[PDB]
């Protein structure tokens, strides 16, 4: 049986490095008007805008591509102890993913 | 009811029925006024 | 009449406690489960302290050898145009098929590290991996 | 709280503990120590701890 | 008659995993479904500390071995009190997973509590429901903050009872409460999505295996 | 409840600003209660009337209960010393038959939880919520013989001097006993009290030291 030692090392996400300005594959999985929530593969979903061109085509599954920027959005403002945490990541969508 | 301890079971089993119909009609995907000279209930 | 002394022992003690006095006198059915299969650490409150001084946690940050090459590969070349696919379980990317061809050539005895470089860009060059040196 | 390390070097029990009664000729008792070093060690704890109970 | 219920109740404390709970899961299972992905090193608490694996690059990861440690002691746990046909409630108030919390609940037998808590639910609970109320036996906290980032209040309430709690702590949660900790990540939906069900199939067999255990015992009686 | 008894501590009568009655009346109450047997509890009422802040304060500090443990059901397992804010407790374990030499507060607590000889004395403030707290904060987080032979895995034994050299055995760890012999300092670092000491120094007492009392 392979070890979680060895599990977190050849893990996509280990593999990755810093997730700033990185491209990764998204796929859609709910929808609420035009804001699209994507789970790349992360602790905590993005959240993007429709984009004009092709809208209709951003559906639920639909798999697209992502820079990302942040894994998770936090900050910790004056007189906090912790970290103020919006429980999203930060990413943007470049468009649909070529089935080919 | 599995959902005696919130202690309105009857409302929040009703809005567990609508947000269950609610899942699988956007999951799955005309004019909605079927219905005309109708109010919500008070 | 029961102890709601949260800040004071545990559920377990607590419960302990009441029936070695005489106030409760019927056994709580998770009582004997909690006594034959107990939890690792007793559940006792604390209260969270800040750390002063030179006091620090003990959290290892988590860096393996291949990142000394990964981090090369992100300056000189930057991410692989191909998109990380991170649902898939085994999937290679194209820095890190770079990491494996440079642990190769590292294995036959290479000892210069600008060695190393360069040839595994050959070597993926030849398999025909597009990378674009991209200072920009 | 009594003041100081070690209080109970200022109790008369403790004072009473000392065996090391000298003879009659003994008259001076100088102790040289050094305040650092490693090999001073357990000069610097007969000073703070055994004096008072010699001087007794 | 007395052996026959003596049997049903003190048989199953004999056995380290009476309900072969150790099957359903594994630290690769754990794994796949990112149980050890954590807040960042901002949001950590230092209850938390002794759980975590490390920091890859500002992320805490949360230890899977600890994780399949303390999950199997609550798994175990939640079956003894499910056979014992004790009342397990579970409590969230994360909403992007209250419907599925509630689903569970009722496919296990069990009780959800996923709504606004109201004060003195467990500690004037005779006011609120009845004279004779019984309250839960066993609460399961798939997550112990509530919506404005603080412990749920049925944490330190269900303590003042003495009702013990199986919860799921994250690198940003308070641990010293929850009587059976689960380490691991209660954000991603794949990772809830394998708790819920490791939740619900041993609450089923526990119930499962009381009932055969008393058809056995019970048939004796007559042969 | 019949085997729990309930004791008065203190009784505020004070009255307060509000539109009913211009100055409205308030009665605050700290009690203590017990089974005479290891547990007890402390709450505080408060009502406009008296009988109600009674009430009151009674059924909640049935619902805080501490358990006290007693060292052979008559004194306290060991010396405690203490500060709850700025009231300062020092409790001592006494030998039987030397009955409650405390503050009245804590005698009248100590018989609520069975405790039957023990010396303390209070300084600092006399409030008496603080020394409530105080009392059950120091005797509800006490040691144990047997927790103490479970944590350092040695035999603890007792030398009475009415029984000799005769080493009692009061607590054997419950798992592996230890054989690394527990160090023996040539001379402790313990911080000692000048009120205990002074008095093994040969110092006067107050003529208020000791007097002839009624039982206790
Ligand atoms: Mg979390």
């Amino acid at each position: 049986v392979e070890s979680f030692a060895s599990m977190l090392r050849h893990s996509p996400l280990t593999q990755l490095g810093p997730a700033k300005d990185k491209l990764v594959i998204g796929r859609i999985f709910h929808i609420v008007e035009d804001d699209l929530y994507i789970d790349f593969g992360g602790k905590f979903h993005c959240v993007c805008k429709r984009p004009d061109v092709d809208g209709e085509k951003y559906q639920r599954g639909t798999r697209v591509r992502l820079r990302l920027l942040d894994l998770e959005l936090t900050s910790r403002f004056l007189g906090g102890t912790t970290d103020t945490t919006i429980l999203e990541a930060d990413a943007v969508l470049l468009g649909l993913q070529e089935i080919r | 009811h599995f959902l005696f301890y919130t202690g309105k079971q009857s409302y929040y089993s009703l809005m567990h029925d609508v947000y269950g119909k609610v899942m699988q009609l956007e999951k799955h995907r005309a004019e909605s006024r079927d219905l005309i000279g109708s109010r919500w209930l008070i | 009449a029961g102890s709601r002394l949260e800040t004071v022992g545990s559920v377990f003690s607590r419960t302990r406690d009441l029936m070695r006095a005489g106030v409760l006198k019927e056994k709580p059915l998770w009582y004997d489960i909690y006594k034959a299969f107990p939890p690792l650490r007793e559940p006792v409150f604390r209260r969270p302290r800040l750390r002063y001084g030179k006091a620090k946690a003990d959290i290892q940050d988590i860096f393996y050898q291949e990142d000394q090459i990964r981090a090369k590969f992100f300056a000189t070349y930057g991410s692989g145009q191909k998109a990380f696919d991170l649902f898939n379980p085994n999937f290679k990317s194209t820095c890190q098929r770079f990491v494996e061809k440079y642990t190769e050539l590292q294995n036959l005895g290479e000892t210069d590290e600008e060695k190393l470089f360069v040839e595994t860009g050959k070597a993926l060059l030849a398999e025909g991996i597009i990378l674009r040196r991209v200072r920009e | 709280p009594m003041k100081g390390r070690f209080p109970i070097r200022r109790t008369l029990q403790y004072l009473g503990r000392g065996d090391v009664v000298f003879k009659e000729s003994v008259k001076i008792m100088t102790v040289n120590y050094n305040t650092y070093g490693e090999l001073g060690e357990g000069a610097r704890k007969f000073v703070f701890f055994n004096i008072p109970q010699i001087q007794y | 008659g007395d052996d026959f219920q003596s049997r049903i109740l003190d048989t199953p404390l004999q056995h380290s995993d009476f309900f072969n709970v150790k099957e359903l899961f594994s630290v690769k299972s754990l794994f796949e479904a990112r149980v050890h992905l954590g807040h960042k090193a901002g949001c950590r608490h230092r209850f938390m500390e002794p759980y975590i694996f490390g920091n890859r690059l500002g992320q805490d990861i949360i230890d899977l071995d600890q994780t399949a440690l303390n999950l199997q002691l609550a798994l175990n746990f939640t079956a003894h009190v499910a056979y014992r046909k004790g009342i397990i409630l579970f409590v969230s108030r994360n909403r992007q997973f209250s419907h599925l919390i509630e689903t569970t609940a009722q496919a296990c037998g069990e009780y959800a509590h996923t709504r606004y808590f109201k004060g003195g639910l467990l500690t004037n609970a005779q006011l609120l429901f009845g004279p004779s109320v019984r309250l839960p036996d066993l609460i399961i906290f798939l997550h112990t903050l509530n919506n404005v980032f603080e412990p749920h209040v049925a944490v330190r309430d269900a303590a003042k009872m003495n009702i013990p709690t199986v919860g799921i702590v994250d690198t940003n949660c308070n641990p010293c409460l929850i009587t059976y900790p689960i380490p691991g990540n209660d954000d991603s939906p794949q990772a809830i999505q394998l708790f819920c069900k490791l939740f619900r199939t041993t609450i089923n067999r526990a119930k499962e295996k009381r009932r055969q255990m008393e058809a056995l015992h019970r048939l004796q009686s007559p042969k | 409840y019949e085997d729990f008894d309930t004791r008065i501590l203190e009784v505020r009568n004070v009255f307060n600003m509000t539109a009913k009655e211009g100055r409205k009346k308030s009665v605050r109450v700290l009690v203590a209660v017990g089974n005479g047997n290891g547990a007890a509890g402390f709450a505080i009422g408060k009502a406009a009337d008296r009988g109600d802040a009674f009430r009151k304060a009674k059924n909640r500090a049935i619902h805080y209960l501490h358990y006290i443990e007693r060292y052979e059901g008559h004194t306290i397992f060991h010396d405690i010393s203490l500060r709850f804010k700025r009231t300062q407790i020092r409790m001592k374990k006494q030998p039987r038959g030397y009955g409650l030499r405390c503050h009245r507060a804590i005698i009248t607590i100590c018989r609520l939880i069975g405790i039957k000889d023990m010396y303390a004395r209070v300084t600092g403030s006399m409030n008496m919520l603080n020394l409530t707290r105080g009392l059950f904060h120091g005797l509800a987080r006490q040691e144990t013989h047997q927790h103490l032979a479970d944590k350092k895995g040695l035999h603890v034994v007792e030398f009475r001097e009415e029984c000799g050299p005769l080493p009692i055995v009061v607590a054997s760890p419950h798992g592996a006993l230890s054989k690394e012999p527990e160090p023996e300092p040539e001379v402790p670092d313990t911080k000692l009290d000048w009120q205990d000491v002074k008095a093994m120094q040969g110092l006067k007492r107050s003529v208020w030291f000791n007097l002839k009392r009624p039982a206790t």
